[PDB]
């Protein structure tokens, strides 16, 4: 999920809108 | 400010500016 | 380094560009 | 063909495809 994606690695922007509405 | 290691409220706040008007679902689980 | 940003975890353009000389 | 977990060769033909004729380095330490 978001965490293990972008806290315990490197987040990125297409990873981040993926949890945009 | 969203190509790095975002945390908790760090990452809310990177996801309330990239989402914008769309809004966002937040599950850390 | 790489591994860890794309394969331990997924992957994106944005990091594989990283590695472009 | 990015934005998934791409390991071993399938990483190294990713770099390949992506950097075109810049090239790359491949260090998987």
């Amino acid at each position: 999920g978001i965490v293990e994606q972008c806290c315990t690695s490197i987040c990125s922007l297409y990873q981040l809108e993926n949890y945009c509405n | 400010f969203v190509n790095q290691h975002l945390c908790a409220s760090h990452l809310v706040e990177a996801l309330y500016l990239v989402c914008g008007e769309r809004g966002f679902f937040y599950t850390p689980k």
